[PDB]
């Protein structure tokens, strides 16, 4: 009950992110991750990254709608698979579940997971900062001054994204 | 290090196992390809975001513009492979087995 | 807290119309009403074999297009610099990389939906 | 009091769409010289409820070869995500006061297409597949106008916080000064909700549903509202972009007033406009927007990053 | 003159549009450069006060640095009213 | 006639209307008749704060003029 | 009392049904040309609340217009059976009424009865776009007087 | 200066259905409000009007009765209540009621 | 870097925002600010040999800052400490921390 | 007359933030003594909280430094009311 | 393990192509109700079309047999459901040159005067479905408020308002009502502001030619072989009219002139039709 | 089109044989030839300037 959201919507984003990872049929794998891109949206948004939430929000939507625009299109199979069809997926799926659903047990009895680093559940609240920002959001002008202070990268970017378009035409086109 | 830490770690970590177990699907592979970009959006968006490293704002901007130019790399693969030999189960490929 | 509650209403609102959508009405249904419809005569098989279409090339172009509005989005908050200068020859370089793009996309068939 | 605020908004949005259907086939007709709907109350004040009652009521089924999970989810998909639209339209106080309203509605606006599909998809039929993979290439490419048309109007703007714009155009109309990317906008505007210079997505004439393919009663009547409300509110939003109005703090019931009859004004023409073209066929209108729409839009952009910078107009952040 | 003014006809004739783009494309980028508002541009956005003017220790000989902000001495931006 | 299509309009904009009219009344009822104090960046809301505490009631709205000091 | 309350909840979906019927166009023949002459601004089926709707899915009520084919047969049973099914028939013409002109015809057969049910028989040849807005007014009638919920509380 | 008379003619109507009460009837029963001279009445009830400047197809009408033959018309008109004489007149088979 | 051309070349392309204490816009100082400056004028031109073991408080204090996992683990102490203590009766939260 | 308007506007934003710079001494100047307070309270709690343990001095800074830190969000609400802790931390955030 | 290839490219593997195929109808509402057009397509591009008809083979040509020659008449008003006395009109023709014999002059007159009045009820019908299919519902209903105008006139004279059993071998069934010119005139009068109502919103709109221009495009002798008439003919070059060169009844004494297109698309034939349509009226 | 009727009879009072021309039975067999290579979307177009009523057809 609304202690602190962060848990709670990144186990969802977790979850979401089992189901996919599980390799069910295409387009049951983009539903998986776009519950949890849109819940990370949430998670970054709670964390005051307002533009960047729904920056993730807006592109990969329109990312993985031509994911499984594509799947539907050549990769779609005559008999499509499900969450339960195959016992692999079933398999594939039921342990991710069962995976996460302990670490998350294993996380919140003792408070000290000493998994690979150091985890220690106390609250994702804690870590925020006491400070204000003035009449701006930092979020805000750190991803305006792409034009003023990362010139350089605004080179290699742009000109990798048109060198995308070229290879992505050169690929395809063939013959 | 709070628990949303271990959260997307944890979860990255089902990325690069669901990636490398490829099962009967390219397509699935690739979504497996995308969803360790979530997490590395994500945790790298808390990063710069709790340590006020304003400049640094613009690096999850910068992994998303070469998020999708992969994405579209993948597909337009994809395509070919399903194309040329029907669907895309990563199994009909071993022609170069020699 | 405001945003999670129009959320939770929204959804809860449109299921309890499903609810009643499915419930109220009785059903008397047999297997030739489940039967898909292909306008009268019977379907020849179909509707999950590979469909391809063709804008496939304009439809992966789009993600790329897709990530250059991502890249101008911050423009509003860009103008508020104090070197305009550069930010403006930058903005307009990106608008010119997604212009020859586009155009270098169009000359070769590109835009042309596949026979 | 939120509760109050969110049924407040609720009631009268599903009324709103509802009595839609009444002034569009009572507008249709008068412009093909029938009379529409008089006889299920004085004017046809009460057929939509007459339609309503009977599409909450009448035999529902799912298809034989449907994926019931997928079926079920997208008429809740449609629903939802026309309803949390509205939310941060800032009819003269936004319900909710969104710092990034814009960004918001251009998130959820690209999301109300997977319902479409997913429903063409799970239905398992020929013409729902066909018009389920017609529908998602018609939007996203008009998305790619719709986001950039959205950006160079909001240049002058200073932000992407909905509010604002009563405040940007409260001397002169924005349409004054981006009439032409206000063509495009309401051409894309069409486009994205599907009406009828390109209502290809339904595409009854060559593919008879695609907006429901084996929908029925109740899926029938969310995918119907769920496009019936995008209609009022992609016109309420070019009402609240374009055609500011005069916003006193002390009298918010003038602005709604005048807010209300711009929406209805426009509105009007999304129906005029249905019954005056024919039917764009699919490169058509997808040659349309990359080929024509998309190279104006890059210009006029380009125009609108330069243009506070020459002329030392550079709006306020804040 | 007779090459460059029958192409220009003849794409005012079959591609409108793409004519019309080129053009207010070529003017977004000329004029900013030519324009004299341009640097009032930066002197709005250098003026704009976002952060405090932290004081600076006075040690003496600072005869510009104001003691007081209605003091005459400083950067007085009363061109912006008259602007 | 055409006249006949306007009770379609009538009845959708009185509905219409009701938005806007309900969540401007709504905000002035919640908040002591001023409007919503919006906050859009760190600044506004430090200011509401401060509302909130100096107000001894924990209204940010109830507001003290010169009274309060003395 | 509970019958009384039966009574107008019967009333209220029978009010609903027959204030919106929805034809799914069944064109075959000529009586086809004078059911859009119904559409047609003259008679202007629309304002009776009952408009032209597509896809079978989201149709109530057949309107055969038409002789009916043994070829097509098949086809006219498959989209009666799709039909969610608070749904009548309506039989235009004398060749769909019994076979008509061609009742007598080796691939004709006599009578759409003998594939679907039939609501209210329209008959002429063809009947005029009048005499049909009075077949759909008979079936408004006809719906007015179903006890759904009256037969349903005395089971 | 014509809207003044549009909307006088309009408030005519009132007044030309036997009071606002016979306003509402005409328009929840026959739905239309327009008056016409009465041109004659049949034995079963029916009153017929006719208004010669409306354009050929609605220059002439019928209220059907409430009560014909044991059975309530009131919101339950039909085609065929009309008797075979004045059904040639309606019909505009003939221009002698 | 292996081949550095903007040491040579006299320009910057990345040397804006390799740490949080460079200028960041509208001087927008990170969270551990301080911290890291101490770090970086600490080690420059030391060597990372010399700089590993003897500018090691230095890191240490600004590893710290930017995870605070001391700080946040002497505050789970405390809040552990208290919970069991406040759950058996001892004592009880004094009334400035309730309202 | 967008650009009019604009540079009005502008004006006005000016005077907006003059504004706004005047009162910074005051809210700096009340927030410090706050923060400070917060801080005292919870390491008096501390002491009384902890005095059985078997080693827990009270206010050791955990950073070797003897300048101030700005202090962690947690440190200052941690034992403060649930409220308080919603309020704070996602009290900005969440009030749209 | 097979050694691999020597241009190191393998033999293609099994076709893959699949082209989905569906049927068009009949319930499709654009399909005439009656189609079961099935189509093999290139995933979106038609590869062949073969229209299965048949849907409505009704036994005309063999009932016909067991009837009378005057029995036989009112089956041509019901197999094309629009041109009713122009259908009639061919079978009257036919007996009357089996039996040589010629009808009255004012017969003649008043089968022609009725044919171009059909001409244009199938011309109006035609367009509008045209746009209907295409797309553009609103000129459906205007000029169809005219088809009931001369719905009237068809009844007025005959006595059904479609199916008149008008024209008959030797003439026609009586003569006309008192006053029917005076309303042809009037009807008449009014229908070239029509034709114009109809053609403004489709002939430059840039939506409808860029939906038929270039679309449907046939040449000159692949329409004479493939057995093409009328305006098919017409519409693509090729001038022929048979109101002109083998003149019936009393159609060498009118004067009109036939609208030959030039590109032969779909909208040529559209133009075709509506200029067909007004010099109809020139013969009215 | 050309509707016409070829009618063969033998002295008696019944036709012997009324063949009915189609003017759209050949049309809609060129329907075929028209419709090479244009997209299904104009397959309409292409039977909406072909004038195909289905009752002559089917005769
Ligand atoms: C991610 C979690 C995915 C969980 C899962 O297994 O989803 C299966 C679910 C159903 O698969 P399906 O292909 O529709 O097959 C359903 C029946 O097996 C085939 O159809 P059916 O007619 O058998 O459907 C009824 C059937 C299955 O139950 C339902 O259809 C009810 C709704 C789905 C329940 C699961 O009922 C039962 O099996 C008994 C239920 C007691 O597939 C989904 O994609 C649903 C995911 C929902 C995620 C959360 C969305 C918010
Ligand atoms: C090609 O092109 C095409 C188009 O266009 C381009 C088209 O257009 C169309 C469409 C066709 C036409 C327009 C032609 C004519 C057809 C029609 C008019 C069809 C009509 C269709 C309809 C659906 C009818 C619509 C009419 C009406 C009147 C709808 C009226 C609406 C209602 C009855 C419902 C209104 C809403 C209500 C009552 C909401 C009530 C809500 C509440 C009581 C509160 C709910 C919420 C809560 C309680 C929240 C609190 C709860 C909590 C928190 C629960 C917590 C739970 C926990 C477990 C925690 C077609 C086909 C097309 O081919
Ligand atoms: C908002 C709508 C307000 C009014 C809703 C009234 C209820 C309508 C529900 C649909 C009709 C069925 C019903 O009322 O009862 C089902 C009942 C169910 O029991 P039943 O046995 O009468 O069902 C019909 C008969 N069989 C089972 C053979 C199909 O049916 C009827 O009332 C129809 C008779
Ligand atoms: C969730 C469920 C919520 C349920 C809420 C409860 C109410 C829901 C439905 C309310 C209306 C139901 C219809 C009741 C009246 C009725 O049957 O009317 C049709 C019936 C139909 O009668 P009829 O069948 O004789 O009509 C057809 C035949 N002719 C045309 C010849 C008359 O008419 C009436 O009852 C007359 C009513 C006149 C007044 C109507 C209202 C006018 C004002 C409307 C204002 C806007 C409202 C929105
Ligand atoms: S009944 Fe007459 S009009 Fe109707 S289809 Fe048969 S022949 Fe044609």
């Amino acid at each position: 009950m609304t202690m602190y959201i962060a848990f709670i919507l990144s186990t969802i984003f977790v979850i979401g992110f089992v189901g996919f990872s599980s390799k069910p049929s295409p387009i049951y794998g983009g539903l998986g991750l776009i519950v949890s891109g849109g819940v990370g949206c949430g998670i970054v948004l709670n964390f005051g990254g307002s533009f960047l939430g729904l920056m993730v929000f807006l592109i990969y939507l329109g990312g993985m709608l031509v994911v499984f625009g594509y799947t539907t299109a050549m990769a779609t199979e005559m008999y499509p698979e499900v969450w339960v069809s195959n016992k692999t997926v079933f398999g594939a799926f039921v342990s991710g579940l069962m995976m996460e659903f302990c670490m998350v047990y294993y996380a919140l009895k003792e408070e000290e997971v000493e998994i690979i680093f150091k985890f220690n559940g106390l609250g994702d609240w804690v870590i925020y900062d006491t400070g204000d920002s003035g009449f701006f959001s930092e979020e805000a002008m750190g991803i305006a001054a792409l034009y003023s202070y990362g010139t350089w990268l605004v080179i290699v970017t742009g000109w990798s994204l048109l060198i995308g378009v070229v290879v992505i035409m050169e690929i395809t086109r063939g013959n | 290090m709070p628990l949303v830490y271990m959260n997307i770690i944890m979860a990255f970590a089902i990325a690069l196992a669901g990636l490398l177990m490829y099962r009967s699907h390219l397509m699935s592979s690739l979504l497996c390809l995308e969803g360790m970009m979530l997490s590395l959006f994500i945790m790298s968006t808390l990063i710069i975001l709790n340590t006020h490293f304003t400049l640094a704002n613009m690096m999850p901007i910068i992994l998303l513009v070469f998020a999708a130019c992969e994405a579209a790399l993948g597909l337009s693969l994809l395509v070919m492979v399903s194309n040329t030999y029907g669907t895309d189960y990563v199994q009909n490929l071993n022609l170069l087995q020699c | 807290m405001n945003i999670m509650l129009t959320l939770l209403t929204n959804v809860t609102l449109a299921s309890l119309l499903v609810l009643i959508a499915f419930w109220l009405p009785q059903l008397n249904a047999y297997s030739e009403k489940t039967s898909p419809y292909e306008c009268g005569f019977d379907p020849m098989g179909s509707a999950r074999l590979p469909f391809s279409m063709k804008f496939f090339l304009v439809a992966i172009t789009f993600l790329l297009f897709d990530l250059e509005i991502a890249l101008l989005l911050p423009l509003p908050w860009a103008s508020q610099t104090n070197n305009l200068k550069t930010m403006l020859t930058m903005a307009l370089f990106l608008l010119i990389l997604l212009a020859a793009s586009l155009a270098y996309e169009w000359t070769q068939k590109g835009l042309e939906w596949a026979e | 009091m939120f509760m109050i605020n969110i049924l407040s908004l609720i009631i009268p949005i599903l009324l709103a769409v509802a009595f839609l259907t009444l002034v569009e086939r009572k507008v249709l007709g008068y412009m093909q010289l029938r009379k529409g709907p008089n006889v299920v109350g004085p004017y046809g004040l009460l057929q939509p409820i007459a339609d309503a009652l009977k599409l909450v009521t009448k035999e529902p089924l799912r298809p034989g070869t449907s994926s019931i999970s997928m079926f079920i989810i997208a008429p809740i998909l449609g629903l939802s995500l026309a309803l949390t639209m509205w939310v941060p339209l800032p009819m003269p106080y936004p319900l909710i006061n969104m710092n990034l309203g814009v960004l918001f509605m251009l998130a959820m606006s690209s999301l109300a297409v997977y319902s479409i599909l997913w429903s063409g998809w799970a239905s398992n039929s020929k013409y729902a597949l066909i018009g389920a993979l017609r529908a998602v290439a018609q939007t996203i490419s008009y998305e790619v106008t719709l986001a950039i048309i959205l950006l160079s109007v909001l240049l002058m703007n200073g932000s992407y916080t909905l509010s604002t714009l009563i405040t940007t155009q409260e001397h002169i109309w924005m349409i004054f000064t981006s009439w032409p990317l206000a063509m495009m906008w309401f051409i894309s505007t069409l486009a994205e909700t599907n009406r009828a210079p390109f209502d290809l997505t339904e595409g009854e004439s060559e593919l008879v549903s695609g907006f429901n393919v084996e929908y029925a009663a109740g899926p029938f009547a969310m995918f119907f509202m769920a496009e019936y409300a995008n209609i009022i509110m992609m016109n309420a939003f070019t009402a609240i972009l374009f055609l500011g109005a005069s916003h006193d703090p002390h009298t918010p019931e003038l602005y709604t007033i005048n807010f209300v009859l711009k929406t209805l004004a426009l509105t009007i023409t999304f129906l005029w406009i249905r019954a005056s073209y024919p039917r764009f066929r699919y490169d058509q209108l997808m040659h349309l927007l990359w080929k024509s729409f998309l190279p104006l839009t890059l210009a006029l952009c380009m125009w609108h990053i330069s243009l506070p910078i020459m002329t030392a107009s550079i709006p306020p952040q804040s | 003159a007779g090459r460059i003014a029958s192409f220009l006809k003849n794409a005012w004739a079959k591609e409108p549009v793409l004519v019309a783009s080129f053009a207010i494309g070529g003017l977004a980028i000329i004029l900013p450069s030519l324009s004299p508002y341009t640097n009032y541009a930066i002197r709005i956005n250098r003026a704009t006060p976002y952060n405090y003017p932290v004081p600076l220790r006075d040690d003496g000989n600072m005869p510009d640095v104001p003691s007081h902000p209605q003091d005459p001495q400083g950067p007085s931006l009363e061109w912006l009213k008259n602007l | 006639m055409w006249f006949e299509i306007l009770p379609g309009i009538a009845v959708m904009a009185a509905c219409l209307f009701i938005p806007g009219m309900a969540t401007a009344h709504i905000h002035k009822f919640t908040n002591g008749g001023k409007e919503k104090r919006v906050a859009h960046f760190s600044y506004q809301w430090n200011l509401m704060e401060r509302d909130r505490c100096i107000s001894g009631v924990n209204r940010y709205h109830v507001t003290k003029g010169l009274e309060n000091i003395d | 009392r509970g019958e009384y309350v039966v009574a107008k909840l019967d009333d209220l979906v029978n009010w609903a049904r027959r204030s919106s019927l929805w034809p799914m166009t069944f064109g075959l023949a000529c009586c086809a040309v004078e059911m859009m002459h119904m559409a047609a601004p003259r008679y202007d089926m629309d304002r009776f609340g009952v408009v032209f709707r597509a896809s079978p899915r989201q149709s109530d009520v057949m309107i055969v217009a038409g002789t009916l084919t043994n070829k097509m047969a098949p086809a006219l049973r498959k989209v009666y059976d799709q039909m969610p099914e608070p749904r009548y028939v309506v039989s235009m013409g004398s060749c769909a009424n019994g076979g008509g002109y061609y009742h007598y015809s080796y691939s004709v057969v006599r009578g759409c009865d003998r594939i679907v049910p039939v609501d209210i028989y329209v008959p002429g040849c063809p009947p005029t776009a009048e005499a049909l807005l009075y077949g759909i007014l008979q079936l408004q009638r006809k719906i007015k007087r179903e006890k759904r919920l009256r037969i349903w509380y005395r089971r | 200066m014509e809207l003044v008379q549009v909307l006088r003619r309009g408030l005519q109507q009132v007044s030309g259905h036997g009071g606002l009460r016979g306003y509402l009837r005409v328009l929840f029963r026959a739905n239309d409000v327009r008056v016409g001279t009465l041109v004659g009445e049949d034995k079963y009830g029916n009153k017929y009007y006719e208004d010669n400047k409306q354009f050929f197809g609605r220059h002439r009408w019928v209220i059907y009765t409430t009560e014909m033959n044991g059975r309530d018309t009131f919101w339950d008109v039909d085609g065929s209540m009309v008797p075979p004489e004045w059904h040639r007149w309606l019909h505009c088979m003939t221009d002698d009621p | 870097p292996f081949f550095d051309v903007q040491k040579r070349l006299g320009l910057d392309l990345d040397r804006w925002m390799t740490i949080q204490s460079a200028e960041q816009p509208h001087k927008i100082p990170g969270r551990c600010h301080a911290f890291e400056k101490e770090w970086i004028e600490c080690a420059h031109g030391i060597g990372g040999i010399r700089a590993e073991k003897e500018c090691k408080i230095e890191f240490d204090d600004f590893v710290e800052c930017l995870l605070r996992q001391k700080t946040m683990k002497r505050l789970s102490a405390i809040k552990r400490q208290r919970d069991k203590l406040i759950k058996e009766g001892k004592y009880t939260p004094p009334p400035h921390h309730l309202g | 007359s967008m650009m009019k308007w604009n540079r009005e506007r502008r004006r006005l934003q000016i005077e907006d933030f003059e504004a706004r710079i005047a009162l910074m001494p005051l809210f700096q100047a009340e927030k410090d003594r706050r923060v400070l307070q917060m801080l005292r309270e919870n390491l008096e709690e501390e002491a009384i909280i902890m005095k059985d343990v078997p080693d827990w001095k009270v206010g050791e800074s955990v950073f070797h430094t003897t300048r101030w830190v700005t202090p962690m969000m947690g440190e200052l609400y941690g034992l403060r009311t649930n409220e308080e802790i919603l309020s704070a931390t996602y009290g900005f955030i969440w009030y749209t | 393990w097979k050694p691999p290839p020597w241009n190191d490219v393998d033999p293609p593997k099994d076709t893959l192509v699949s082209n989905l195929t569906l049927n068009f109808g009949p319930q499709h509402p654009a399909a005439h109700g009656v189609l079961r057009l099935v189509m093999e397509l290139s995933g979106e591009m038609v590869r062949k079309c073969d229209p299965h008809i048949g849907l409505l083979h009704r036994g005309t040509e063999k009932l016909i047999e067991y009837k009378t020659y005057l029995q036989a008449l009112p089956y041509f008003d019901r197999l094309d459901y629009v041109s009713m006395m122009c259908n009639e009109q061919a079978y009257s023709l036919a007996v009357e040159k089996l039996l040589n014999i010629q009808p009255p002059p004012r017969a003649q007159w008043i089968r022609v005067l009725f044919g171009e009045i059909t001409r244009l009820l199938n011309h109006i019908m035609a367009v509008t479905t045209h746009a209907l299919d295409i797309g553009a519902m609103t000129p459906f209903f205007w000029m169809f408020e005219e088809r009931e105008k001369m719905f009237e006139f068809y009844e007025r004279v005959s006595g059904a308002r479609m199916h008149a059993a008008y024209i008959r071998p030797g003439g026609v069934h009586q003569d006309l009502p008192l006053g029917l010119l005076d309303d042809i005139y009037e009807f008449s009068k009014n229908f070239s502001f029509r034709i114009d109502e109809l053609e403004e919103m489709l002939t430059n709109n840039r939506i409808w030619r860029n939906r038929t221009v270039d679309i449907g495009v046939v040449t000159a002798e692949d329409a004479l072989n493939y057995g093409f008439s009328g305006v098919m003919l017409r519409g693509s070059g090729i001038q022929w009219d048979l109101r002109k060169t083998q003149p019936y009844d009393v159609y060498d004494q009118v004067e009109f002139d036939v609208p030959i297109g030039s590109r032969g698309d779909c909208y040529d034939r559209y133009l075709c039709r509506v200029e067909e349509m007004r010099q109809s009226l020139r013969i009215i | 089109g050309e509707f016409g009727v070829y009618l063969v009879s033998d002295g008696s009072s019944r036709p012997y044989r009324c063949k009915i021309k189609a003017p759209g039975f050949a049309h809609l067999a060129g329907l075929d030839k028209m419709s090479k290579g244009h997209m299904l979307a104009d397959v309409v177009a292409i039977i909406g300037t072909q004038d195909i009523v289905f009752g002559e057809v089917d005769r």
